[PDB]
């Protein structure tokens, strides 16, 4: 399992990361 | 979160255009983009994402950890 911390990080950071790269 | 927008960011990070996205793309991202996050905890989340353990993260798995809800 994933702390709810570290859970919320990783799909913040993922999105994160999608929407820089659309961005180039 | 929106499926329009989950498919959208599962396009974006599936660079080799094979339908996954790589487990290296995951660690790239924590590794980079995170706050001093150990190895271990890295470890940690990407297998949380991928649960198979096949060093790729395909749409269901995608699906799992970013639409689930805990509450
Ligand atoms: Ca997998």
């Amino acid at each position: 399992g994933l702390s709810p911390e570290k859970k919320k990080m990783l799909k913040k950071l993922i999105m994160q990361k999608a929407a820089e790269d659309l961005a180039n | 979160l929106d499926e329009r927008e989950l498919k959208e960011a599962f396009r974006v990070l599936d660079k080799e255009k094979k339908g996954v996205i790589k487990v290296d793309v995951l660690r790239w991202i924590l590794k980079s983009l995170g706050d001093e996050l150990t190895e271990d905890e890295i470890e940690n989340m990407i297998a949380e994402t991928d649960t198979d353990g096949s060093g790729t993260v395909d749409y269901e798995e995608f699906k799992c950890l970013m639409m689930s809800s805990d509450a």
